């Protein structure tokens, strides 16, 4: 059924969002380590590059998500 | 200077998205379970879900405001 | 008999219009249409005509065949499914204002290269067709515009950054400003929904 299919997709999305989350850990962590060690101009490009790496994983899960929301809301009307 | 509160910002913005999935997904589990069968009792969750929601836009608004204070600072 | 269907509504357009820029853009989607061997093209370029049929000498008649053109010229089948929602959203109810958010949104995602922008959008478009002439399928739309807006402004921070402390923070005050307008109008439909249910 739609439901059903709509679970399962819920539940997927829910693992890639709990892996998105410790992205944002593990890039936390990285940011304030790579401040300890010596902050540089192509150092603070780096960090933003992988900052907007990030973002845009996290921006993705995060359209699917309202995505899923919206068929759902067509669902229930 | 203004890379380094940038990065700030971002990781600011990172840590409330993540609050956001899991509120949003709160939501979409009780519409799904709304859909199965009707329950008065999911409504007050609904509602709670989107008070925490809520809350989220307002921290968002106050970073928004942060980074407003930091243009000012630069252009004048 | 869809090819059928569309050469006799081209028939019908240039009994009606006679050296009108309609007319020559709509026998322009026909020539398309018929060397393109796509049937969801063939669907929206008949959609597209008989919408200016309905509404001759009219700017959604006109948008909607520049739409129409952007649509074909477009290889992704899944814009010419968002843009056939979209123009069947337009011939349903013209003269509201779910046909502008559906036209603008359908001419963004031609434009849109990203797949979950168009996922949305197409998700946001069903469920305006399903209950149409609400207050909830104008707020649908809506959102999915503002969607895409931030997936473009995330694009243009990007590029910004590849290259200026100014620009940066003005892209990213631009960013969290249609930010909160997405969850906002997100509160909304979730408000809606609570005394849908209820």
């Amino acid at each position: 059924g739609p439901v059903d299919e709509i679970d399962k997709e819920v539940k997927k999305l829910e693992e890639e969002a709990k892996k998105s989350q410790e992205e944002v850990e593990r890039l936390k962590q990285e940011v304030e380590k790579a401040s300890k060690a010596g902050l540089d101009h192509e150092g603070d490009s780096r960090i933003f590059k992988k900052i907007h790496d990030v973002v845009t994983k996290q921006i993705k899960v995060i359209l699917r998500l309202i995505a899923v929301y919206a068929e759902l809301v067509a669902i229930i009307g | 200077s203004k890379q380094k509160e940038a990065i700030k910002v971002y990781l600011e913005l990172l840590e409330v998205h993540s609050r956001v999935l899991k509120a949003l997904i709160e939501q979409i589990k009780l519409f799904i379970e709304l859909i199965k069968r009707p329950d008065e009792d999911l409504a007050d969750k609904v509602r709670k879900s989107s008070e925490e929601l809520k809350k989220i836009i307002k921290e968002v608004e106050k970073i928004l405001r942060k980074v407003d204070d930091i243009l000012y600072k630069v252009k004048s | 008999s869809e090819k059928e269907k569309v050469e006799e509504l081209a028939q019908r357009i240039r009994e009606q219009l006679p050296d009108t820029e309609l007319a020559r853009e709509a026998q322009e989607l026909a020539d398309e249409a018929r060397k393109s061997d796509d049937s969801e093209a063939l669907k929206v370029v008949y959609l597209a005509l008989r919408i200016v049929q309905q509404l001759p000498d009219t700017e959604l008649a006109r948008e909607a065949l520049e739409l129409a053109k952007e649509a074909v010229k477009s290889t992704d089948s899944e814009a010419l499914k968002v843009v056939y929602l979209a123009l069947r959203i337009v011939q349903q109810l013209p003269d509201t204002e779910l046909a502008r958010l559906a036209l603008e949104l359908a001419k963004k995602a031609v434009e849109m290269t990203a797949q979950e922008v168009l996922e949305i959008a197409r998700a946001a478009l069903k469920a305006a067709q399903a209950f149409p002439n609400t207050e909830l399928a104008e707020l649908m739309l809506r959102l999915a515009e503002v969607a895409a807006r931030v997936m473009k402004e995330l694009e243009r921070n990007d590029e910004e950054i590849k290259k200026d402390d100014e620009s940066l923070l003005e892209d990213i005050v631009e960013l969290l400003k249609e930010i909160i307008k997405l969850w906002k109008i997100l509160v909304e439909v979730s408000d809606v929904m609570l005394k849908l249910i209820s």
